[PDB]
């Protein structure tokens, strides 16, 4: 839900205030993408 | 309750006014008044 996919590009555009809710919605999702891959390697470690 | 209070006082032109707010930009945000990014307070204003 971003403007941008690229980090970059999203503080190549915004200024500090309005760029901060848009960087901050690639570090939720980023961090679930995190999450859901640490806990798929835990459950797949618990099985090798 | 307040650690300690410093009133900023001074004139400005009314569509300056938009200005003063932290984060703002233009000829006195830029210049000679700005409030710091992270700003806590409240900022009042009236034509005279």
């Amino acid at each position: 839900g971003a403007i941008s996919s690229v980090l970059n590009d999203i503080l190549s555009r915004l200024d500090k205030v309005e760029a901060e809710v848009q960087i901050d919605r690639l570090i939720t999702g980023r961090l679930q993408s995190l999450q859901t891959y640490v806990t798929q390697q835990l459950i797949r470690a618990a099985e090798i | 309750c307040f650690t300690n209070v410093y009133a900023d006082s001074f004139v400005i032109r009314g569509d300056e006014v938009r200005q003063i707010a932290p984060g703002q930009t233009g000829n006195i945000a830029d210049y000679n008044y700005k409030l710091p990014d992270d700003f806590t307070g409240c900022v009042i204003a009236w034509n005279s």
